[PDB]
This record gives structure tokens, sequence and C-alpha cells, in this order.
RNA sequence: CCGGGCACUCUAACGGGACUGCCCGCGAAAGCGGGAGGAAGGAGGGGACGACGUCUGGUCAGCAUGGCCCUUACGGCCUGGGCGACACACGUGCUACAAUGCCCACUACAAAGCGAUGCCACCCGGCAACGGGGAGCUAAUCGCAAAAAGGUGGGCCCAGUUCGGAUUGGGGUCUGCAACCCGACCCCAUGAAGCCGGAAUCGCUAGUAAUCGCGGAUCAGCCAUGCCGCGGUGAAUACG
């Protein structure tokens, strides 16, 4: 079932299967199944072509999606980072942005663990 | 005419009022069945008429608050026991030998300092 | 504490967000209780004076 | 409806208070409903007994407010002969709504 | 138990059969403090166990409970050097725990995805003479009379 | 590290407040300021004047400051002239019109406080300090007082290693709390340092 | 995730210093200690000195970093 | 369970509202 | 809800009640085993209470204090910054790795506390944080308030997922003079590691462990997952 750009989901039920789309999770999968009226405990195979139409022409356009969402926020990444702001050099330098502590548990933004001695 | 007994345990009162009738039991506006769905103790409940062989031969009217719906059961087991022994005391010989005229007074212990939850200490590592 | 950091006593603090309680007997600078307006070491001490009506050993 | 409210630190100060104000308002009045008791307000303190730690050493100390509610239904002048200003206790509280 | 015997706990009878060993089992099963559902599990367990073979789940429980029980175990004796696995017999008591406990082991470690269900199968199987919890009590067994060459340490 | 104070743990039973009032949220915090303003400045003055106890009582703006002396000679003055100037200076601070009670105290030797005044001051002018103790507890037994103790801090004498001083007689049980045991904690500075003295006197029985 | 609301705050000292910079023609390096201020449009195209907490840093102000705060290019901390 | 704070449990257990766990 | 009434649950002040007193047994005695009666027993459960002293234990950075150094200066005000830094290492925790589970509606049962511009029922606006209006409670009467696990109903179907919520992009509210350094919160989107943890190591013997929520102090706000209390359900085991 071709929705969005590439995407395809499968024999699960419709609102959840919407999640695989980069730019829905389960709130923009509530609505579209609210606007759209289409049941959401739905199969995927057991999609109409017209209730599929129907979601894709509500899905397609009306938010930004795949393709250009992720070279969306990766040019916001670009945009902070060529201008010489503070969240920018965090960015650079693969440090966490929001505030944390960098003393001990900054894994996730740091990657995996090297011990040097001491 | 009736008989009341009033029983307690673990921060709830059951006030229950016992007559003659069919079997009867309501609790505050509801069945006992109903207010107590799915609860595999609720027989518990009904277990002090046992040994003096009632539902059939009485009826019941409860109104029981406090606490959480086990406790509810308990202090509605106790207050029938009181009840039924009101009623007839001859009942105690059948009665106390199974234990229903017991007060249960295990209470929540309070929280110490020092600890978690009352007993609880924290974990250290390298001692 | 510092005398004069008790500055917070003639308030003005030029912004409403800069008063503390700052324990009126032992000057604290940390922790104060706002009801007594004693912090916990003189609120210990005059609690086991009398002087604080009321006050009990608690015990449950 | 004069409703006596009665506050205090200390339980036995309050009795002796409302005690005798209700002694002086039954040779006087009605079949007033008397001293009624009210739940008491707890003010618990927990303090860390040393200064500069030994961080889990503290100990609590707990403050009370103690109430009591007299209403006395019907006085007219005898109750106030034996009301004006007559009591020995000072930590008590004694307020006055109608 | 340094100074008592520590008296052993007289569990609450059950509502259902009237008997001690159900509600034991029904705590053994019990997990957070969750009787409630626990005596669910194990009351829908014994309709299932009751529908799918057409016996009484009252003896199958004690058949099951009773074939699990091992007669002989090993404990470790520290004598000259290292300690060594010595045989011994074991208390009533103890068999009850360790059959109720390999009991609930064995259900829980069963492939079947409800609660109720690995419990009636495991009880099935147990009650039958095979599956995972009589394996491991056979195995607490073939511990005994293969280190038995210390049977003169048994203190 | 040990032996919590003991007027506190007695202040429930067999002992009482210092302040016995009423009050609220709005209104606890500055009168217990104003209460210890009172004993400060009755700290100041009146040491020497042989004071044990401030008792402050409050009804609705009326204040009972009540004065526990060992001579009130030195309180009243002569022709009253001295209960004129600090019971005058005690209203140049709190604006509440607040009046000032004497009450007599007798055995001076009795009161722990005054004990621990006692020998505080005998032990800034350096007398042995040991003496100053015994002394003192036999003052405490020779009228009633089934029992005495007396404790003294560190560096004695004036030495350069710190001490701990002793000789307690009869019984002190700070244990049990049933028998009136009345404490008092004077401050003795002096050149060589602070010596801390706590007099503890054990009277009575319910 | 950044919020002020209404009103977004800027201090009136570079705010009138700079309103009344911009009548004469640009002005160049500028003294700032209030870095607790927002960047506002007609900004763009002057030197804003900022304080480090120690010293006295130069930055050239433009179009793209109108939305953020000064401060944001005088990096506080010193590592590597 | 707990941290996911668009779903009820994890606004209960933050104690705040929204969406996924309206007031009333 | 009303009339009305205190019997009841309750609130809070004084009392009664347990003492190995009764019986069998054993014993020289204390006492021990067992049994009845009793709400309860052999210390019924929990606190407050910590001996002569010890380690030259801890803080003059709370206070007070003995000596030695400071004086256009260590004192003093204010702005900014810092205590939040990171290639690492441990301690204490929080959340998890799911089906006895998650989410969604629907519904029931706590105790302890807090609140005069402070808590904020209720109507409106907004997906929401929140805003506007506004009633009441000097609070056993009003409000925080909904307790949560649980109950019935439904969907999920063993899968890095309707598990898990880190990270990051954007939009927005709020306290505050002011959220770059460096706040909480809401909304959209992004949906990381993690599928029960190596050697080793910790807590707990009865309402205890385990789990579930609630409140409080400090505080304009809050980085509180901390700390101090409260109740809901409720074990396993102790040969020795
Ligand atoms: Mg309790
Ligand atoms: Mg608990
Ligand atoms: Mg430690
Ligand atoms: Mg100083
Ligand atoms: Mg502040
Ligand atoms: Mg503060
Ligand atoms: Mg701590
Ligand atoms: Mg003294
Ligand atoms: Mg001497
Ligand atoms: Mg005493
Ligand atoms: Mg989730
Ligand atoms: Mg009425
Ligand atoms: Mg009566
Ligand atoms: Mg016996
Ligand atoms: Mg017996
Ligand atoms: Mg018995
Ligand atoms: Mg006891
Ligand atoms: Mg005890
Ligand atoms: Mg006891
Ligand atoms: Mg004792
Ligand atoms: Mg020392
Ligand atoms: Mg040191
Ligand atoms: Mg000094
Ligand atoms: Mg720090
Ligand atoms: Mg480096
Ligand atoms: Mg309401
Ligand atoms: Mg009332
Ligand atoms: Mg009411
Ligand atoms: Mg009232
Ligand atoms: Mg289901
Ligand atoms: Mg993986
Ligand atoms: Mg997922
Ligand atoms: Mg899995
Ligand atoms: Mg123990
Ligand atoms: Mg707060
Ligand atoms: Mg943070
Ligand atoms: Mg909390
Ligand atoms: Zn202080």
């Amino acid at each position: 079932a071709r929705i969005a750009g590439v995407e395809i989901p499968r024999n699960k039920r419709v609102d959840v299967a919407l999640t695989y789309i980069y730019g829905i999770g389960k709130a923009r999968a509530k609505e579209a199944l609210e606007k759209t009226g289409i049941n959401p405990a739905t199969r995927v195979k057991d999609l109409t072509e017209a209730e599929v139409v129907r979601l894709r022409e509500y899905v397609e356009n009306t938010w930004k999606l795949e393709g250009e969402l992720r070279a969306e926020v990766a040019a916001n990444i670009k945009r902070l980072m060529d201008i010489g702001c503070y969240r920018g050099l965090r960015h650079r330098r693969g440090l966490p942005v929001r505030g944390q502590r960098t003393r001990t548990n900054a894994r996730t933004r740091k990657g995996p663990r090297k011990t040097v001695a001491g | 005419e009736q008989y009341y007994g009033t029983g307690r345990r673990k921060e709830a009162v059951a006030r229950v009022f016992l007559r003659p009738g069919n079997g009867k039991v309501t609790v505050n506006g509801q069945d006992f069945n109903e207010y107590f769905q799915g609860l595999v103790r609720a027989v518990a409940a009904l277990e002090p008429l046992r040994a003096v062989d009632a539902l059939g031969h009485f009826d019941a009217y409860i109104t029981v608050r406090g606490g959480g719906k086990s406790g509810q059961i308990d202090a509605i087991k106790l207050g029938i026991a009181r009840a039924l022994v009101q009623y007839n005391p001859d009942y105690r010989a059948k009665l106390k030998p199974l234990g229903f005229l017991t007060r249960d007074a295990r209470v929540v212990e309070r929280k110490k300092y020092g600890k978690h939850k009352a007993r609880r200490a924290p974990q250290y590592s390298k001692r | 504490a510092r005398k004069a950091l008790i500055e917070k006593a003639k308030r003005t603090p030029k912004f409403k967000v800069r008063a503390y309680t700052r324990c009126v007997r032992c000057g604290r600078a940390r922790s104060v209780y706002r009801f007594f307006g004693l912090c916990r070491i003189c609120l210990r001490e005059l609690a086991h004076k009398g002087q604080l009506p009321g006050v009990r050993k608690a015990s449950w | 409806k004069i409703r006596i409210k009665l506050r205090g630190f200390d339980h036995k100060t309050l009795d002796a208070s409302a005690q005798k104000i209700v002694e002086a308002a039954r040779r006087s009045g009605a079949q007033v409903s008397g001293p009624i008791p009210l739940p008491t307000r707890v003010r618990r303190f927990t303090v860390i007994r040393g200064p500069f730690k030994h961080k889990d050493s503290r100990e609590h100390f707990e403050l009370r407010t103690h109430n009591r509610l007299v209403d006395i239904i019907n006085p007219n002048r005898k109750t106030i002969e034996q009301l004006m200003t007559l009591d020995l206790p000072t930590g008590v509280e004694i307020e006055i709504k109608t | 138990a340094r100074r008592r015997r520590a008296e052993v706990r007289q569990l609450q009878p059950d509502l259902v059969y009237g008997d001690v060993l159900v509600t034991a089992f029904i705590n053994k099963i019990m997990r957070d403090g969750k009787k409630n559902l626990a005596a669910r599990i194990f009351y829908d367990a014994c309709k299932i166990i009751q529908e799918k073979t057409g016996q009484e789940p009252l003896k199958v429980f004690k058949q099951a409970v009773e074939n699990v029980k091992p007669r002989m175990e090993v404990r470790s004796r520290r004598v000259g050097g290292a300690n060594y696995q010595v045989p011994m017999e074991v208390s009533p008591r103890r068999q009850q725990s360790l059959a109720l406990r390999w009991l609930v082991q064995a259900a829980n470690q069963r492939p079947e995805r409800r609660a109720a269900v690995r419990i009636a199968h495991e009880l099935m199987d147990a009650a039958e003479g095979k599956g995972g919890a009589v394996k491991k009590k056979e195995d607490v067994e073939r511990m005994a009379e293969a280190n038995r060459a210390y049977a003169h340490y048994r203190w | 590290g040990n032996k919590i104070h003991p007027i506190g743990f007695r202040l429930g039973i067999t002992r009482d407040w210092e302040s016995r009032w009423y009050a609220g949220k709005k209104q606890y915090r500055h009168l217990l300021l104003e209460d210890q303003r009172i004993r400060g400045l009755l700290e100041k003055e009146l040491y020497s004047a042989g004071l044990a106890r401030v008792d402050i009582e409050r009804a609705a703006d009326n204040v009972a400051v009540t004065v526990h002396v060992a001579k009130p000679g030195v309180v009243i003055g002569r022709g009253g002239e001295r209960i004129r100037v600090l019971r005058e200076e005690l209203a140049k601070l709190t604006g509440k019109n607040v009046a000032l009670n004497v009450q007599e105290v007798q055995n001076p030797n009795l009161s722990a406080p005054l004990v621990a005044q006692r020998v505080a001051e005998q032990i800034e002018r350096r007398f042995a300090v040991r003496r100053a103790i015994k002394q003192a507890v036999q003052r405490v037994m020779e009228s009633g007082a089934k029992g005495a103790k007396v404790i003294v801090s560190g560096r004695i004498g004036g030495a350069e290693q710190a001490r701990t001083e002793w000789a307690a007689q009869g019984r002190v049980p700070l244990h049990t709390l049933r028998a009136n045991i009345d404490y008092g904690f004077a401050l003795a500075r002096t050149t060589y340092g602070v010596l801390g003295v706590k007099a503890y006197i054990f009277l009575g029985e319910v | 995730p950044r919020s002020l609301k209404k009103g977004v705050f800027v201090d009136d000292h570079l705010l009138e210093k700079v309103l009344e910079l911009n009548a004469k023609g640009e002005k160049r390096l500028i003294k700032t200690w209030s870095r607790r201020s927002t960047i506002v449009p007609e900004m763009v195209g002057h030197t804003i000195a900022v304080y480090n907490g120690k010293q006295h840093v130069p930055v050239y102000i433009t179009e793209n970093m109108v939305g953020h705060k000064l401060g944001e290019f005088a990096p506080t901390r010193t590592y590597r | 369970g707990k941290g996911d704070r668009r779903t009820r449990r994890g606004k209960i257990w933050r104690g705040t509202y929204g969406k996924y766990r309206p007031r009333k």
C-alpha cells in the first residue's frame, strides 16, 4: 500500500502501519484516519483503492515528508552550523544540545565508550 | 428481627445487618456479586455462615467503607461473625475454633528514615 | 553568616525574585524553614530550649 | 448561632477553658450541644541532626493545633454575665463567629 | 535461625477447594503482590486443565506436585581443601517448597503465550510423569546416586 | 556523639515551655523574633542579677514577661528605680505596650542554669574546676535534690589539650523521662579558650 | 524549542544605543555586557563585542542570526 | 512506560496534562 | 438533600484491659512446653530514648570561640561569568528490555498532609501547556482531587513492535527584569541503546520484601528520578 514518497506498509492496522512513514507518528495517523473517513482497525490488505487514494491525497500534501523532511532537518543543522552559534558548536563536536551534563552519561550523542587510561 | 455485627480489617469498616430470608446480600446499593465482581476471595465474606448453615436460612444488608476491597471482604467476614454471635451465642462453639471472631491486627508498618520503604535499606557497593 | 549578606532584610532587591529566607538568628545561607523564619540548626536548638510553643518530640 | 472556635497548642488548656465556658453557660441556657472536638492540624518538621553532614541522622518534631467547638443555643444575658472576662488560661485562643 | 526454630507460617485455606497446597501454589505464582491476578491465573488454568483432559484438577494437581517432589539432593561441605557435593534426603516441607518452585519456574519457561495455559499444561505434564519440572527434579535426583561415593560425609 | 538535649526531651511531660501562646501562619515568625529579642535583652543586662527563667505569655496583645530571679532586689532596685528603665527600654523595642513581672526562686543552688552560671563564674576567674564541681554538687545535695551532676568541657585550667570533667553524685537518670530533671548550660570565655558548663539536677519523682 | 511568547525582550541598554547609532550611519565596535537581550532585525551590519565573563570578543552580525541571542557566538568555555 | 511522556502513565508520573491525558 | 436523631463509623480527651493471674506437665528457683478464656499474651506491633569511653572520627564553611595573617586591602557594592565544563572512571538512583504486558475508553475503593492573592470547584477559548471570567473556603463543611495498581469491555499478537523514549528538528505556553551560557512544561515529527545483564556484589524474617499511587518541607520558577511521611494489594523462606 503505497501512500507517500516511497512507503509500503502491509498486513497490520492502518493507523499503526502509517507510523512507518517518516513524518507520521500516532497523532498524524489518527488525524489521517479521522479526516479521511476510514476505519482505523482495518487491515492494510483490505484497503480500498479509493480509501488508499484518499489517504494518499491527504498525507501526500498536507505536511512535509520523508525526503523533504530529512533534507529540511539536515539543512537546519547546516543552517545553525554555518552561523557561529553555540548550538552549532555542540552539533559540531558531537555533544548534547538540550543542556544536559557531559561529565557522565553522554553516551547516546557521543557514541560508544572509548576508555583512556588514568 | 435483626442482628448487628461490625468487624474491622486493615482500615476497613463493614456494618453488617442480618435478618431471615433467602440469602440475598446487598452492599451500598449493589448486590454482593456486582460490587465485588470477579474477585476470587469474595466467597470468604460469606464463609462464616457455612458453620451455621445460613444462605437460605438468612439474609443480609451490609455497608462497607475504607481501605481496599480485600479489607472490605474480611471486615464483612468479621461483622457477619459478630452478628451471628449476637443472634445465637452458642454459635461461638463453632466460630472461634474456625477463627472467625479474631480481629486481624496486621497493619501496614510506618516508614522509617534512612530506609526506602520502612525496612528496605539503600544498597551499598564496595565496603 | 556574614552581616552584609543579610542585605535581604532591607529587601529592595531591585527585582522581586531575589528574596531568600535568611534564617533570622543564625543568618543561614542555605537551609531555612519559612514558617519559623529559622534554620534547621537554629530550629533544633530553639526547640530543645523550649521557646517554641507546641513543639514536641514526634514519635509514632 | 453563636460559634465559639477554640484553638491552641495545649490540649489540657483547651479542655480547661472550654469546660469552664460550658460550666458557666450551663447555669443559664439550654441543652447546649457542648464541647465537640475537631481534628488537629499537625505540622511536622524533619531536621538533619548534625550540621555538616551525617545525612541519615535527622530527627523530626511536630506541632499540633487543636480545635474545639461550643455552639451555645439560645443564650440571652446570664450566659454572658459569666463570659465577659473571667478565664485563667493564656495559651488558649478563642474566636466568636455568628 | 540462631535461637529459635523459626516456626512455619500456616497459610490460609483456599476458597475454592479448601486446601492449603492450592493457596501455597497461588502464592508461588503471585508476583509484585498480586494475589488476585495469580488466583485468576490458577483458576482459569484449572478450568482449562479440567476441560482439555476430563479429570478433576484436584487430583491432577496433587499427583503432579507429588511426582515433582524429589527424595535426595546435594549440599556442599568444606572438607580437606575445596568443598564436596554430599548427597542427603529432603525435608517434607522443603520437598513441598521445591516442588512448587520448580512447577512455577518450568511453567513460565514454556512456550505457551498465556500464563494460565502454561500453568495448565505444566501441571498436566507433571501429572503424567514428564515435563520440565520433573526433568529438573530427576536431575536433582541424578546428582544423588552419582556422587554417592561421599555417602560417609552426610553430616 | 549522643545524649540529645534533656529539656528538649522533657518539654512534653514534667517540663513546660519558656513561651506559651498561640499564633498562625502570618504571626508566628516575628512574634518568636520578639521573644528572642526579650530574652536577648534580659541576658545582656540581668546576667549578674541572678536570673534563671524567662516565661513569656500572650493572650491578645497582652504580654506577661515573667523573670525568675535568685535576687529580686537587683531586679526591683531601690525604690523600684530599676523596674522603670529596662521596663521602659523593654517597651522602647516592642510597641506592644508590655508590662514586666518578677518572681522569687528559692535555693539558687537548686536551679541548674544558676549552678551552671556559678561554676562558669568560678572557672572564668580560674579556680580548680573539680572543687567547684564537687562543691556545687554538694550545694545541690544539701537540700533535697535526690541527684546532681556537673560536666565541664575541654582546656581545663588552661591546659593545651582538651579534657572532660566529671563528679556527679546521687542518681541522675537522663535516659528515663519521669522525674523533673532540670538542666542548665553556661559558657566561660577565657584567655585560653571556651569552656562549656553543663549542670544537671534531679529532684522529685512524679 | 525556545520561547519568549510576547513582546520579545530586548534590554534598553543596547536598544536605545543602536536605534540612535543607526541614524548617523554604521558604527564600529560596540560595548556589550548584556547578553540577556534578544537580537532584532536592524542590528545587521554592525560589529558587536560581547563579554565571555573575561574577554571582549567581536561578532559580525548578519541577517541569518537575527532570531537568536547575543552570546551564541561568544563561547564561555575553552577546551582543546 | 512511565518515561513515555505522550502516554497516560507517563503523564500521571510527571503529573502533567495534555492531549493524551485530559483533565476531565 | 430536607425534618430530625446519636445508636452506629468517625473525630479527640480521659480511662478500662495482661499480670505467666487459671489448669496440665517439667523444675530446687526463676522460668519453659502445652491448653482454655480474651480484641490481644509470654517484649502484642512501631517508635522516641543510645552507657564509662573509643577512633587526635566531623564541621571554627551554621553558630559561638583561643591564638596567627588581611587592611584602598581577603573586607565592600554591582554587572557579566562560574559552581551545569569532558577523551574517561566509580557511587547512588530513575526508566526499561514486555503478553502476570502495553494502550484505549468506562468505573470503584485510601490515608496523611497543604492553601488569604493562596489553593482555585465551575463556564468559555485553545489539540494542549495555559489564558479570560468567576463561586466558595478564615477550611471534619471549600479546594488541591484524579488516587494508582484493581474491575468489566476493546484492540495489539511474540515483532527493536501499539515494547522502550534516548537523541534531534520545528512550533508554543509559564514563572520571572531577564531562560545563549543554563529552567520547567505542552504540541508535531524524529523513535537510539536495551530482547534480563561478566567476575563480583546489595536489601529484607510480617504486612515484611515486592509493587502501586498520594502528600509534604525548601521554592517566583524549577533541572525532585532526591529526601521526609501516607495508605492500596500482599509473599517466599529460616535444616542449621
Ligand atoms: Mg501505619
Ligand atoms: Mg507500602
Ligand atoms: Mg553511607
Ligand atoms: Mg564568624
Ligand atoms: Mg530564591
Ligand atoms: Mg532558598
Ligand atoms: Mg540526605
Ligand atoms: Mg545557664
Ligand atoms: Mg580544674
Ligand atoms: Mg525526668
Ligand atoms: Mg508507548
Ligand atoms: Mg439536620
Ligand atoms: Mg449516650
Ligand atoms: Mg502458654
Ligand atoms: Mg495456648
Ligand atoms: Mg491460645
Ligand atoms: Mg512490645
Ligand atoms: Mg516497645
Ligand atoms: Mg510495644
Ligand atoms: Mg529504655
Ligand atoms: Mg573530634
Ligand atoms: Mg579532616
Ligand atoms: Mg570571633
Ligand atoms: Mg554540583
Ligand atoms: Mg581532553
Ligand atoms: Mg469536584
Ligand atoms: Mg464543623
Ligand atoms: Mg460534611
Ligand atoms: Mg467547621
Ligand atoms: Mg484483554
Ligand atoms: Mg539491537
Ligand atoms: Mg516503536
Ligand atoms: Mg520479545
Ligand atoms: Mg530482624
Ligand atoms: Mg514545590
Ligand atoms: Mg536538565
Ligand atoms: Mg514526588
Ligand atoms: Zn540558623
